[PDB]
């Protein structure tokens, strides 16, 4: 009932240690290309 | 789209110092200025200033730079492009010409000719500046096409204001709250009304309930 | 405040109104932008135009912006009920905070006629124990929202202990408006009834109650 | 009022993706042939360059990110190219007669 | 000013728009069995596979040499209704692209139709003579 | 109207000029040693260089922008001497590619040198004041 807790150690998978490193970082991809509309239009010439 | 949620309304007497917050959410509180905007009887709408939560730079109307302290806190995010935050102001040096409703707002552009403009604003705190103390209302009953209107009294109460709910806010239907009187002793009285179907006597209990958040009493008056 | 609107304007139902907005050189126009704020009294206000032309987000086309060197306008077109309000210009440039202006009040001419509600309650019998008693006159949904109230003692005039709020604006776009009379126990116990009177130009209204009953 | 669609190149735009990571460590000399370092890991820049990135607010999730993942099987990976070559010792599974020290 | 790769993430579309030359700088640039070679290998072939399909689109709208290029497409307003301040002054290009990411094929395809596949055609029969 | 990939490949060169968009578009777009995968990467790389080899040309052309683009090189009649109505409206781009595949060669050497490499020496004298 939540009166005591009780804390052992294990070493369940090997992942978490990579994960102890890895907390902080992310990979994502850039996407260059932005369409916005704006006052310009193509000269017809 | 974020709403900004300003503190109860206060009595303090004239001379004392009062610090009003206003909390924001629902957008990036690091990106948009905070103004200060109050409006009083004698002066109408008065800009007090404004400050930034991303750089700290504030600008204040000479009338209120020698009275007024403006501060931040440091957003909590929630997600990528909204936060929560709160804006404080500091005023000293209270007068009877102080008192009326306060105002923040935040900023309309994050850049521009025109960054700073209150375009999004809280639904205001009432500030009383007056030597007199804080007095409770007094609730009396208001005795009531098939309709008929039946409501409660809220006479002689100091300072403004005072909310009337219906059922715990379960009544919103038909409910018609007017603005208070000023009486010649300088304390205010108000009534509220709600419009029933007169059949409606064997199926529904009314429940008025009066907040005084200033005088921190409570009344739930079965009508 | 050095920035002067103009005092009243009114305007047609379905039609256009312009308010105006100047002021001394220093604080007016050229040098500086212009922006326009509708401020119905007791609620937030909502900015309608900044930056003179461009409108705010939302805003309906109906608004519409003007700067000239020596002054600014507001133009309102297709005039609704909710458009009867207060409104205040403001003077700003990216540096340096807003100026208020003197305020405009508008009102919407060509409007339906409203009949005024009239309601008279009497003082509790817990209020009469005080001792005291309080007669509540509460007025609503009237139109034009301009009022004027008189309280009879057995059919005769009243002047000690009547007060009356100023007319304000319901949700509806009508208006609202109430008046209190302060008693002694023995003048209520003292007479055959009292009365609320409201007056209106077109049509006078009265309400009576008897402590008998 | 009449607007138009333009394209622009290099908008600072990013979406969650996995993709596949390389190696690189600095210039270590020496015995060696560490099972990590390998014959050839990209030699690390000189100077490494990180940008702060003002204003920015982006969710994380380390229990749901792939480059552990990525690590896990390069670990497992790794060893398993150092052991192919080395001796096996098949023949060392003969009865064996011990006794205390 | 330069902040580097990314600087402008966080700021205004119109201030963004000032640093495109910074992303697209860094946007391209016995056995070798080994795992590493393996992976920086198909790591190069997926960099430039992705510039060039980038540089692919510039071209067939017709703005391969230039990272701002206008176009004949007007901006239909059930994409966004937002206005030029609003948009390049209150957002972020990345808040942009959440709130467009949703019409961006119809877009881009309109792109390579409306005017460079127009444009060329009429552009022989008008040098025609 | 758009049919798909290679769509006009049966119609007169007129027609299929329209939509030389339609081809530009799908013209570029624990080991991990499987015959699959070998095969796979060196497809990727087979893919990317024969497109950058046309681009190459477009390059040196002076056309790389565009998809139809107007030269200086004269039409020599000995390559074909078939009038622009039977060329445009009378033949499709195979058959067309048979009857020059023998001159393109020649072709492409007059179309690098004789404006392209001529073109920008005399731009550099002409914009020199
Ligand atoms: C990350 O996000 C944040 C938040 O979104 C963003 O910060 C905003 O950035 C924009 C643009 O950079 C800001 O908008 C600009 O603000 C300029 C600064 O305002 C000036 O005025 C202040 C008041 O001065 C008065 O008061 C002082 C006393 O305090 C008095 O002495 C003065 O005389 C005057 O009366 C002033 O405090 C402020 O000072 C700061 O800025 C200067 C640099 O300019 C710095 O040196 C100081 O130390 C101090 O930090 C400042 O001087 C304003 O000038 C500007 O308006 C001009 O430029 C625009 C173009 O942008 C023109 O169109 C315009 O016509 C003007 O010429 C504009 O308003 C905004 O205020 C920031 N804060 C917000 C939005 O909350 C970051 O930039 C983002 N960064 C990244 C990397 O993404
Ligand atoms: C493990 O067991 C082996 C037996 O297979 C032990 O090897 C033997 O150890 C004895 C010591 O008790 C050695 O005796 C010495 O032999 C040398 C021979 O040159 C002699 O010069 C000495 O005077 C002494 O007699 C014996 O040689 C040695 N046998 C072999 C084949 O090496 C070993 O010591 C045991 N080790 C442990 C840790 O138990
Ligand atoms: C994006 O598009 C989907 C599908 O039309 C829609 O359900 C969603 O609400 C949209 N979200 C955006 C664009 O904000
Ligand atoms: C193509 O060229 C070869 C060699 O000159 C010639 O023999 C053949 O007839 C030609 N065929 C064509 C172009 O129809």
């Amino acid at each position: 009932d939540s009166t005591t807790e009780t804390f052992r150690p294990s070493g369940g998978d090997m992942r978490d240690n990579w994960r102890s490193e890895l907390y902080k970082y992310k990979v994502v991809k850039i996407e260059p290309l932005g369409v916005a509309p704006t006052r310009c239009k193509r000269r017809v010439v | 789209e974020g709403q900004l949620v300003q503190s109860g309304a206060e009595l303090k007497k004239p001379g004392a110092s009062v610090k009003i917050s206003c909390k924001t959410s629902g957008y990036r509180f690091n990106f948009y200025h905070i103004n200060w905007i109050r409006q009083t009887a004698g002066r109408g709408p008065e800009w007090m200033g404004w400050i930034s939560p991303y750089s700290g730079d504030k600008n204040l109307a000479p009338a209120f730079q020698d009275r007024v302290i403006m501060t931040t806190d440091t957003e909590v995010p929630v997600t990528s492009f909204t936060s929560t935050g709160a804006a404080y102001m500091e005023i000293r040096n209270l007068k009877f010409d102080d008192t009326g409703t306060y105002f923040c707002a935040k900023g309309l552009l994050r850049d521009g000719s025109s960054t700073w403009l209150p375009y999004l604003w809280g639904q205001g705190t009432l500030l009383t500046v007056s030597s007199a103390s804080t007095k409770g209302p007094s609730v009396f009953p208001l005795a009531p096409g098939g309709t008929a209107a039946l409501g409660c009294l809220v006479k002689d109460y100091f300072p403004e204001p005072v909310t009337v709910s219906w059922n715990s806010g379960a009544l919103t239907s038909g409910v018609h709250t007017f603005p208070a009187v000023l009486q010649s002793s300088g304390l205010y009285s108000l009534s509220s009304v709600v419009t029933v179907p007169s059949s409606s006597l064997g199926t529904q209990t009314y429940i008025c309930n009066v907040n005084h958040k200033p005088s921190n009493t409570k009344v739930d008056k079965r009508v | 405040s050095v920035l002067t609107q103009s005092a009243s304007v009114s305007g047609s139902l379905g039609q256009s109104v312009t308010i105006s907005c100047t002021g001394p050189n220093s604080v007016c126009c050229s040098h500086k932008s212009i922006s326009w704020y509708q401020w119905p009294p007791g609620r937030a206000p909502t900015l309608i135009i900044y930056e003179d032309n461009e409108r705010a987000p939302g805003i309906s086309p109906r608004f519409s912006g003007y700067k000239s060197y020596w002054s600014a306008y507001l133009t309102i077109s297709d005039l609704r009920p909710e458009d009867e309000t207060t409104y205040y210009c403001c003077s700003y440039t990216h540096n340096s905070g807003c100026v208020f202006g003197t305020g405009t009040k508008v009102s919407v001419l060509g409007q339906s006629k409203a009949n005024p509600s009239v309601t008279l309650f009497p003082p509790s019998s817990e209020e009469l124990q005080a001792n005291k008693a309080t007669l509540v006159c509460l007025i609503s949904d009237f139109y034009p929202g301009a009022v004027t109230v008189a309280w009879k003692a057995d059919s005769s005039p009243v002047k000690a202990g009547v007060e009356t709020t100023t007319p304000s604006k319901q949700s509806n776009n009508k208006y609202a408006a109430s008046s209190y009379l302060s008693l002694t126990p023995e003048q209520w116990k003292s007479h055959r009834s009292y009365s609320c009177q409201v007056t209106h130009e077109g049509s006078t209204v009265e309400k009576t109650v008897a402590p008998t009953e | 009022e009449n607007l138009w669609v333009t394209v622009y190149y290099g908008v600072p735009v990013w979406k969650d993706a996995e993709t596949t990571l390389f190696c690189a460590s600095d210039a270590k000399a020496y015995k060696k042939h560490n099972v990590w370092a390998t014959h050839a890991c990209v030699p690390t820049d000189p100077n490494p360059q990180e940008i702060h990135l003002e204003n920015v607010t982006e969710e994380f999730n380390m229990w749901k990110n792939n480059m552990v993942e990525q690590m896990h099987t390069d670990i497992i990976s790794l060893w398993d190219q150092s052991l192919k070559p080395c001796v096996k010792l098949t023949p060392l599974c003969v009865t064996l007669q011990c006794t205390n020290v | 000013v330069f902040l580097g790769f990314l600087g402008a993430a966080g700021s205004t579309m119109g201030a963004a728009s000032m640093t495109l030359t910074v992303q697209a700088r860094n946007l391209l640039s016995l056995l070798k069995l080994t795992v590493w070679g393996i992976k920086q290998l198909q790591a190069r072939v997926l960099a430039v596979e992705r510039y060039l399909r980038d540089q692919q689109l510039l071209g067939i709208w017709g703005c391969s040499g230039k990272l701002i290029c206008c176009t004949n497409v007007p901006w239909n307003s059930s994409w966004s209704n937002r206005n030029l301040s609003e948009i390049w002054d209150n957002m972020t290009w990345l808040q942009w692209d959440k709130e467009i990411s949703n019409y961006t094929q119809i877009i881009y395809g309109l792109l390579e139709e409306s005017q460079n596949q127009q444009e060329k055609n009429e552009q022989d029969l008008l040098a025609l003579d």
